[PDB]
């Protein structure tokens, strides 16, 4: 459950992630293709060349999600609603990817937020990560 | 796998009154009930809307006994399960996408089946070899993965 | 998400677990310290033995605080409330470990319920399983 | 751990600019603050009650220099890991009583303290490298449990 410490954390670093969102978004897609590569498997049907289109446009709308739940912190099962219908009923992405893919963005963020990733803010991350993958989880049976 | 001769016996033992055909129909028709979005490589399979839908099907009982037959032959071959499985592991990942965390769940449900189909003799020490082999051949399924 | 089907299934199949409830909660137990011995790590203070004492009495707890649950399958984490201070604050058992017991808790009931163990109640007592599992780790940070 | 020469080669590079005692505090005390579950083994280490509190215990650092110590000396030993942490696997399951999660935890804690320490220097073939290293060496410690 997220505190409102939490919350102010992750208002806080995404804040400073700002306009990069989307080059974030496509380097943790990146970091989890070469990390875990079963995680290929929901993606046969793109190029996975270092820097496509494909990943490129995929990361930002990822990043976008992000920013969206960011915004909308008090009530994100409303907020993700439709991403929660999409992943429930038609991409059927095993639940244990979004541990993996959680993961990547974490070490993405701590890559690039050297002054802000302090013990307090990596650990509000990770709880507002594993909130936004139990949210995306939640319609699936 | 490292099995105790007496984890070896109970394996073999039960297995022998094991119906691949109903066994195999059982456990991957309980996989997509249970785990509803294991269905995502299935769409050709007809109905599965409901449980009696998924239950009766018989693509679902064709592609059950399939499976577990392929199954019966790694029990043959306990010393060496990634040996056994090396081409279908290479299918899996190049031809079908199948995230291998899939054949971790079948794994389970297969327990679950076992457990119901025989009872009492399912016991805790026979469970636990059981679930050794299905680890083991889960593993062996995502070594070639890439 | 249990739906009012997953909630009559859950407390017809607990119905006829009726008094067994602790000899299954045992049973489910030692199913547990043998298929995944590392859980063994959690109760270096007991006798694991077949048979033991120690580990019928924590069965019984175990069988007891199920039998709440499913009676207040609508208020769950009131009613869950001090076993979940408990796990996140004193026992401290990593959340992986949840769903192992889950899944012998399942092998356990499938064993003793030939009839009652039908695709339809697996589903629906594996979903209230994670339910309670969900609630159990709730407080953990 | 099976790493191509060239895995091999940018873990080894990165480890030499590694602070073994800094990183090991940091990141023993990221494990405890970020997974709180985990201070259950060390009630004796005294005041963990904040990020802060636990950042700066002397008895953490101490710990986790401890710890990384023994990491950074298998690094040396990547072809044989389970071979070089087996009595420490031993001593984890009998005498500590040290849920094998713990060790997952802490890899990847590691990676990110990593991450945060080199920044674009930790690419993303660089980290996969040091994820197949931390799964190795978590494996390794959780061998001999039973
Ligand atoms: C933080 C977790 C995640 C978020 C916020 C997220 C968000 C999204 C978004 C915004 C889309 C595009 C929807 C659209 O185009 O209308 C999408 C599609 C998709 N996601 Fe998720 N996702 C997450 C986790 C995952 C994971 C872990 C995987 C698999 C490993 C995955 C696989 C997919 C796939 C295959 C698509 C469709 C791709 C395409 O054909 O364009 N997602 N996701
Ligand atoms: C015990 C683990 C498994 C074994 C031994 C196994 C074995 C097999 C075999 C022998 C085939 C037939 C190949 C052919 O002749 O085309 C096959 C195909 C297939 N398997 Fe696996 N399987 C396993 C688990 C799974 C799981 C868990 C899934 C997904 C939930 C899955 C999905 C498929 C699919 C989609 C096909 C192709 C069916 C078709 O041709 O439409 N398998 N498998
Ligand atoms: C369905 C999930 C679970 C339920 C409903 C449950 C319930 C309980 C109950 C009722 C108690 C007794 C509290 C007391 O002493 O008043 C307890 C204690 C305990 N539980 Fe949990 N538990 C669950 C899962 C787990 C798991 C998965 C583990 C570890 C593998 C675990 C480890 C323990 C330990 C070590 C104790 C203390 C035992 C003692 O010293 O008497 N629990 N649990
Ligand atoms: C890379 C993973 C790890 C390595 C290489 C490692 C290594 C070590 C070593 C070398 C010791 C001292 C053994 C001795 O006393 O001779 C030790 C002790 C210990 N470790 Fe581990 N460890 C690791 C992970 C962990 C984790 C994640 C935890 C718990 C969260 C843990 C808990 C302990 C405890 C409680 C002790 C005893 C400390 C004492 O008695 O002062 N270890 N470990």
């Amino acid at each position: 459950m997220l505190s409102p410490a939490d919350k102010t954390n992750v208002k806080a670093a995404w804040g400073k992630v700002g306009a990069h969102a989307g080059e974030y978004g496509a380097e943790a897609l990146e970091r989890m293709f070469l990390s875990f590569p079963t995680t290929k498997t929901y993606f046969p049907h793109f190029d996975l060349s270092h820097g496509s289109a494909q990943v490129k446009g995929h990361g930002k709308k990822v990043a976008d999600a992000l920013t969206n739940a960011v915004a909308h912190v008090d009530d994100m099962p409303n907020a993700l609603s439709a991403l929660s219908d999409l992943h429930a009923h038609k991409l059927r992405v095993d639940p244990v990817n979004f541990k993996l893919l959680s993961h990547c963005l974490l070490v993405t963020l701590a890559a690039h937020l050297p002054a802000e990733f302090t013990p307090a803010v990596h650990a509000s991350l990770d709880k507002f990560l594993a909130s936004v993958s139990t949210v995306l989880t939640s319609k699936y049976r | 796998v490292h099995l105790t001769p007496e984890e070896k016996s109970a394996v073999t033992a039960l297995w022998g009154k094991v119906n691949v055909d109903e066994v195999g129909g059982e456990a991957l028709g309980r996989l997509l009930v249970v785990y509803p979005w294991t269905q995502r490589f299935f769409e050709s399979f007809g109905d599965l809307s409901t449980p009696d839908a998924v239950m009766g099907n018989p693509k679902v009982k064709a592609h059950g006994k399939k499976v577990l037959g392929a199954f019966s032959d790694g029990l043959a071959h306990l010393d060496n399960l990634k040996g056994t499985f090396a081409t279908l592991s290479e299918l899996h990942c190049d031809k079908l996408h199948v995230d291998p965390e899939n054949f971790r769940l079948l794994g389970n449900v297969l327990v679950c089946v076992l457990a119901h189909h025989f009872g009492k003799e399912f016991t805790p020490p026979v469970q636990a070899a059981y679930q050794k082999v299905v680890a083991g051949v889960a593993n062996a399924l995502a070594h070639k993965y890439h």
